[PDB]
């Protein structure tokens, strides 16, 4: 069935009257509210909300306000404010009981590449999950570049309760991801300026496992048939699948092997975790678990063959 | 580079007896050569040492040292530029005829002055 | 007013220059306390250098003897024959790479051959005993050489990490700072100043017109 | 503040004011300010909030004649995380140190992500004692913040010289800052330690190193907890 059944579009092009520019987000909101008064989980997606700030700070310029930072109206804090606290899941209101949400994703288009625009900086004080961008990322064509050091999500203890009752590691395996993350984001820019001579092994896998990572899980085509929706269970087992290679190689190097000539011979399971992302979600939940933990058993085999 | 023994091309006819009782020369069938010069102090021309010196430390590609013990001024003069690249050739002053005085040692002249 | 970056005064490049300049500060720090290591493992190789002199050149007076001993055994000097067995090296330096201070210092390891020792097998049995000390002064020098090339890549890398740090001392701190005094304290101030100016200006005439305009309401409420 | 006032000024209870996203108010100030035509001051900001700002700090400490008092802990969000921006800045001049919470520790999942190398407690030292909380509080917290600072930097040096180049010091120091920040930092968000139990937690985390050089603990301290 086509999405439009589902969808309607505030379409508002920027010759359009700045006005309508500003009652575009008010428009659309509202539609998303009233499909939640139905019990109706339904997602608002705005373009541009900068767009909707710099109308608002235009409006204000033909009325003579008197700007608050770079021109912007004092209320500007308070406009998106009062338009994002329109989202959360709510109980609607009279009878029969229901229960509807309205999840605002709505997009930010940075000024100068910083956040030091006054929009995000107003954005960032009401969103709960903020999913920056990161143009070291964007340049290089790693997509979807999201700057994984300072996007967060402030929904990740509310999420435990979902995590225990399907995916019960998740919040431990996102940990271990981000801690491995930020370990090898330092020891980068350490090694930008010494080099790669003088780390430890350890350091080594933490660098590997790391660009590994950034490579070929939170990288993701998204026009492609395989990767184009990863589902939560493909991506929960893919974290397992990183962070097992992490662990296993931690520990065999902890047992005196080289981390070059575990590397070597153990680039075929580099490789299956690799390609790990390869797996046609179509191809069902068991299917794709079933796989995953046949790579997952055959990285242990091969790290203890190897580690002997 | 690949492993060599220590030439004695610099060094005393008694330096270089004594380094191939030790077995520090291995010979090269390709070229009838040796893996040591002729110590030939005394008898063998200046020009000649310091040809010899540069196709050791130069012209041969093995980890070969060398050994300047007593060495005349034919090395000492050269030994100033030398020692840059000490591998594959690496350098040093043994004992020979002549007392192996610290006064002429480049490495140790500079060693000292880098204090 | 010296040395400056010419970059554009934007509040994105002003941090990025005050990034640029934490990651170089960090950076001089880092390979100062570096290039202390390397510079107290090269003080102390150059003490190693200095007494593995002398003691090299008694192992080598010691080493001549023994031979000379030999020789005495043997009637007249080893001479040729000794000259005649350079077909085979007993003794050699054997490759290897350990990491002194975390620089990749080549240091040779003497190793002795140990499928042939034939080019002591002739005369008078002291041969084998001058072959072996000998072989003990090979092994000294062979260490004193190491010591000897150690220095010489620690005093290479030494002197580019300690002019690298230098720079960033003198010249990319001393620079990245004046670029960023210039962006904020100048250009950014006199933004804010004409932003200042402007809006203070569009007060005057808002005020002066609101003004007008009382006055105008109190004359026609007085008329 | 005027409920803790009242509380703690007339009732004499000591009251803890908890005055969470600073900023958020000084958003609000900015807006009030422009709302009555005043022209912005620093970064958008009006330029009188450090009068503002006083206010509503200042309306705490303890008094000559009332038993009670007033601790405030004002809580602000610093705006692209920087110091120079002018909440902080003010805030910093009003109020006595600062408590520091660190993006760097909380990517690593340590809760809380407190950075403890520039977070100061100005008067820290008012606060410790033999009748208040315990005789070793002020050297042990001193010998923890020395030794921290020592691990930051060999582990710095760890990526740079190696592991084996460094000092036994040093190699004391990563593992110290490994069990600190992921035992001791690392604290449980509904785990409640007391003063004592955070003090020997401390002491645990100091008994792996040598006498010689717990040099910033007194030795009458030192050798009265370290030594058993």
């Amino acid at each position: 069935e086509p999405i439009m059944k589902r969808t309607t579009l505030v379409a508002n092009t920027s010759n359009m009257p700045v006005a309508a520019r500003e009652a575009s987000i008010y428009t659309g909101i509202t539609l998303a509210e009233y499909f939640r008064d139905q019990g109706k989980n339904v997602s608002m997606i705005a373009d541009s909300s900068s767009r909707w700030a710099e109308a608002l700070r235009e409006i204000s310029g033909r009325l003579g306000e008197m700007p608050a930072d770079q021109g912007f109206p004092a209320y500007l804090g308070a406009k998106l404010a009062s338009f994002y606290e329109r989202a959360g899941k709510a109980v609607a209101l009279g009878s029969p009981d229901r229960t509807g949400s309205v999840s605002i994703v709505a997009a930010v288009s940075p000024a100068g590449g910083d956040f030091s625009d006054p929009v995000t900086t107003a954005t960032l004080g009401i969103t709960q999950v903020f999913w920056g961008l990161d143009k070291k990322l964007a340049q290089r064509k790693h997509f979807p570049s999201i700057n994984t050091s300072v996007s967060y999500s402030k929904y990740t203890n509310v999420l435990n309760k979902f995590y225990d009752s399907n995916y019960p590691e998740f919040p431990v395996l996102r940990d271990r991801m981000k801690e491995i993350l930020s370990n090898a984001e330092e020891l980068e820019q350490v090694v930008q300026l010494v080099g790669k001579s003088a780390l430890s092994d350890s350091d080594k896998i933490t660098l590997d496992v790391a660009t590994l990572i950034k490579e070929d899980f939170l990288q993701q085509n998204g026009y492609s048939t395989y990767d184009a929706f990863c589902p939560i269970w493909k991506t929960f087992d893919m974290m397992r699948a990183f962070i097992s290679y992490h662990d296993e190689a931690q520990k065999a190097v902890a047992n005196g092997a080289n981390w070059s000539k575990l590397a070597d011979s153990t680039g075929d399971v580099k490789h299956a975790v690799s390609s790990s992302k390869f797996f046609e979600p179509s191809r069902g939940e068991k299917e794709v678990h079933g796989e995953f933990e046949k790579l997952l058993s055959t990285m242990q085999e091969r790290f203890a063959e190897s580690t002997d | 580079a690949e492993k060599r023994t220590l030439i004695a091309v610099i060094a005393d006819e008694d330096t270089t007896t004594g380094l191939l009782l030790a077995g520090i020369g291995q010979i090269t069938p390709e070229t009838q050569e040796k893996n040591f010069f002729v110590y030939q102090e005394g008898k063998t021309t200046k020009e000649e040492i310091t040809d010899k010196f540069n196709h050791f430390t130069e012209e041969r590609d093995d980890i070969a040292i060398l050994l300047i013990n007593q060495h005349i001024a034919e090395n000492i003069r050269a030994r100033v530029d030398s020692f840059t690249n000490a591998f594959p050739a690496i350098l040093e002053i043994p004992s020979k005829d002549h007392p192996y005085d610290p006064e002429k040692d480049s490495v140790l002249k500079r060693v000292r002055k880098l204090f | 007013s010296g040395n400056r970056e010419q970059v554009f005064p934007t509040r994105m490049t002003l941090g990025l220059m005050k990034t640029k300049l934490k990651g170089a500060n960090q950076g001089y720090s880092l390979l100062k306390r570096k290039s202390e290591a390397l510079t107290k493992r090269f003080r102390d190789i150059t003490k190693r250098i200095d007494d593995a002199k002398q003691k090299m050149g008694r192992v080598m007076q010691t080493a001549a003897f023994s031979l000379a001993e030999v020789s005495y055994a043997t009637g007249e000097n080893i001479g040729y024959q000794v000259q005649e067995s350079v077909s085979t090296a007993r003794f050699k330096v054997r490759a290897r790479q350990e990491n002194v201070s975390g620089v990749y210092l080549s240091q040779f390891e003497s190793y002795i051959d140990p499928e042939i020792n034939d080019f002591r097998l002739t005369g008078l049995g002291r041969g084998g005993q001058q072959v072996q000390r000998a072989k003990e002064i090979y092994s000294r020098a062979v260490e004193t050489l190491v010591e000897l090339a150690s220095l010489q890549t620690a005093f290479i890398i030494l002197d580019e990490v300690i002019k690298v740090t230098n720079r960033r001392v003198n010249a990319i701190e001393h620079v990245i700072i004046p670029r960023t005094e210039n962006t904020i304290a100048y250009i950014n101030s006199e933004l804010d100043e004409l932003d200042r100016e402007e809006f203070y200006r569009l007060k005057k005439v808002q005020e002066k017109k609101q003004n007008e305009t009382a006055k105008l309401d109190a004359e026609m409420k007085l008329k | 503040l005027t409920t803790a006032e009242y509380l703690a000024y007339q009732t004499e209870r000591h009251v803890l004011t908890i005055l969470t996203d600073m900023s958020s108010y000084a958003d609000a100030l900015r807006e009030v300010s422009a709302a009555r035509e005043e022209v912005p001051g620093r970064r958008g900001y009006p330029g009188y909030m450090y009068t503002d700002l006083s206010t509503i700090y200042e309306r705490a400490g303890r008094v000559e004649g009332r038993n009670g008092s007033i601790t405030q802990i004002p809580i602000l969000t610093m705006p692209n995380d920087d110091i120079t921006h002018p909440i902080p800045d003010l805030t910093g001049y009003i109020t006595e140190g600062q408590i520091f919470v660190d993006r760097q520790l909380h990517n690593k999942g340590i809760y809380p992500p407190i950075n403890v190398l520039p977070s100061l407690s100005r008067l820290m030292k008012s606060a410790i004692g033999e009748g208040m909380t315990r005789k070793d509080h002020g050297d042990v917290s001193n010998q923890l913040y020395a030794k921290y600072a020592i691990g930051k930097d060999a582990a710095a040096m760890k990526a740079v010289v190696g592991e084996e180049a460094l000092s036994i010091e040093d190699k004391l120091s990563l593992e110290f800052l490994e069990k600190f920040e992921k035992t001791f930092i690392t604290q449980g968000a509904y785990e409640d330690r007391t003063v004592f139990e955070s003090l020997d937690q401390a002491w645990s985390l100091l008994r792996i190193y040598p006498k010689e050089m717990l040099n910033r603990i007194s030795p009458k301290i030192l050798d009265e907890f370290y030594d058993r």
